[PDB]
């Protein structure tokens, strides 16, 4: 699997480790006292929308039918 | 020598030369820590998952 995308947000347990993705070829291994990383080792951002219920979706096309 | 000012730098160094062998010594137990601090980043950044 690829390299993930460089991404500084990490989270420290025992000591600050001032983790820096552009010092390192390849991303060392997680290690449970020293650090975690941010979700979505391959993630991107998009937006999206939640889907309307059913029965309200039937009311706004009885609306526009009634209105046209 | 007759001279005293030139006695004067040989026992100085003497005198140097006698603190030099207790405080260079020191520098032992600088090896003792370093060595003691590289063994202990070593097994606290060991690999547990
Ligand atoms: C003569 C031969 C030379 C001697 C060799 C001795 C070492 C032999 C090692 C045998 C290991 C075989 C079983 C290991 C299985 C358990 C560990 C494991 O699975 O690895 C976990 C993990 C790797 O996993 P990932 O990198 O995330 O890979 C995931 C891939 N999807 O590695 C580890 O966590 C390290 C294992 C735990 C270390 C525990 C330290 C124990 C301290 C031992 C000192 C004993 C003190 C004596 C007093």
């Amino acid at each position: 699997a690829p390299n993930p995308y460089p991404n500084g947000i990490h989270f420290d347990r025992v000591f600050p480790t001032h983790y820096d993705p552009l010092a390192e070829t390849n991303r060392t291994k997680a290690n449970l006292q020293l650090i975690k990383y941010a979700p979505g080792n391959y993630s991107t951002l998009v937006v999206t929308s939640e889907k309307l219920p059913r029965p309200c979706i039937r009311t706004i096309q009885n609306y526009r039918r009634c209105q046209m | 020598y007759i001279s005293s000012v030139a006695e004067m730098m040989f026992d100085y160094t003497a005198c140097l030369v006698f603190y030099i062998r207790i405080l260079a010594q020191w520098i032992r137990v600088v090896l003792m820590v370093v060595t003691f601090i590289s063994l202990s980043h070593y097994v606290s950044d060991f690999d547990i998952t």
